[PDB]
């Protein structure tokens, strides 16, 4: 509904001091926010805000297959030129 | 556009091109385990026979 | 295998530093630790192209550490504390036992 | 007053103590003294998983890499306790006389 | 604080804590094993329209 | 997640192998995201 | 492979692969050791034709 609010802890070091003092009803239709204290009050005192209190973004462990127990069990070798090969044989003598 | 954010976007685009390039290269590290069992399984047939 | 070290420190203390003051009050948000990664994000500004390879800080030299009277109990391959506090912090209370 | 209480009534007896840490639970504790949670709204933490995937072979869809980024909220719970001093008691022993 | 009631002061200190349901996974099962008494007998107690 | 500066710095590691089950279910706000986005820039 | 897609662009990537069963005879054997649960529940349906 309404903009969030007024910041206190701002213009407690004020950019600039205005040049003109008027009543400020007098252009009350003006603005967005607007808070016409008595000389005092209650929520001029209270702090409020939320935290982001720290992710957590896990790493996942790359597994080596060699660093691994079953590549013992196969032959792993390379071959750079798999694509181009269309028959393969071995031939077993025994 | 180079000023502080334009600058920021551009690294948050990169992080996640590398833990993509990062995890489909390590697939085909686990992608072979995966093709061990697949046929080690037309071999092997069961102990009780 | 009993008498473990525990640490004696609540452990931490997130204060209100000056990163973290002037955020509170001021932009109505905080983050745990805006000194550090205030100055992660400006350090991977200048030089990227990832890393990445980090929880985006840790290091502060030690926990200290305390041996204290307890009970650990091997199960499994963990070794798993045991405890019971019906003496401890429940006796003669009227708290009912959880 | 307090100048004694900060060396006999802060510390140097137990007659029944217990400190947190001393005891075998805060291995499932994080603890951690954020003195300024009175003031907060909400208190958030992010999680973010990266799940990994398996080349699949032949004719089958094609494992895409998925990430999860999600966000909890704390919960207060605002906890009481309960003193007695007595009269005739404090104000005799804290400066009213003698 | 401190009441101006008789009795002495008796205030209540209060000291505010929160928490988050940590790790994605489950994170401590508890398991119920013995039974010490039924709060309620096995009775005869009729229901009564 | 919600926010997108903070989790360039990871303030801690995720141990976890949770899917969009349990720890997904339990969220105030989650997004499954594929690896093509638009809205993280 | 860049080949194209709406709302991104998709790399895939292929990985050609080959494998032979080395040994002589028989060079792996399974043996079910347990059973996990039963799939089917065990019938009480007649065959309608």
């Amino acid at each position: 509904r309404d903009p969030p609010g007024y910041r206190y802890a701002a213009a407690i070091l004020p950019t600039g001091s205005i040049l003109s003092t008027i009543e400020v009803a007098s252009h009350r239709r003006l603005f967005d926010f607007f808070a016409a204290v008595r000389s005092d009050e209650n929520s001029l005192y209270d702090v409020e805000f939320d935290a982001l209190l720290g992710s957590y973004c896990n790493t996942l462990s790359l597994v080596r297959f060699l660093e691994l127990g079953l590549s013992v069990a196969c032959v792993c070798t390379k071959f750079p030129e798999l694509a181009y090969m269309n028959e393969g044989r071995v031939q077993f003598e025994v | 556009d180079g000023t502080g954010i334009s600058l920021h976007r551009q690294l948050r685009a990169i992080q996640q091109l590398a833990r993509n390039v990062q995890a489909v290269l390590g697939a085909f590290e686990r992608g072979t385990a995966d093709q061990m069992l697949h046929v080690l399984l037309e071999k092997a047939p069961p102990l009780a026979l | 295998e009993d008498t473990e070290a525990d640490v004696p420190v609540t452990y931490g203390e997130m204060v209100l530093n000056g990163a973290n003051l002037v955020t509170a009050l001021v932009m109505g948000k905080a983050v745990r630790s805006l000194d550090d990664v205030g100055r992660h994000l400006l350090d991977m500004q200048e030089e990227q192209l990832e890393a990445n390879r980090e929880t985006l800080d840790e290091l502060e030299s030690a926990p200290q550490t305390t041996r204290v009277r307890a009970d650990l109990v091997a199960i499994g391959d963990r070794l798993v504390f045991l405890e019971a506090l019906e003496r401890r912090i429940y006796a003669a209370t009227n708290v009912p036992y959880p | 007053d307090v100048e004694f209480d900060a060396l006999l009534g802060s510390y140097c007896n137990t007659l029944s103590l217990v400190r947190f840490l001393e005891l075998g639970l805060s291995v499932a504790c994080v603890c951690t003294k954020f003195p300024e949670l009175a003031y907060m709204n909400e208190g958030r933490v992010q999680f973010e998983v990266h799940q990994p995937l398996i080349a699949r072979d032949g004719p089958h869809p094609v494992e895409q890499p998925v990430h999860n980024y999600m966000t909890k909220v704390i919960d207060r719970r605002a906890l009481n306790a309960a003193f007695s001093l007595a009269t005739e008691a404090i104000a005799l022993l804290t400066g009213e006389a003698l | 604080a401190r009441h101006e009631t008789g009795g002495g002061v008796n205030f209540t200190l209060t000291q505010p804590r929160g928490n988050v349901d940590l790790g994605v996974g489950y994170t401590a099962v508890a398991a119920t094993g013995t039974v010490r008494n039924p709060v309620t007998d096995m009775g005869n107690l009729p229901q009564n329209f």
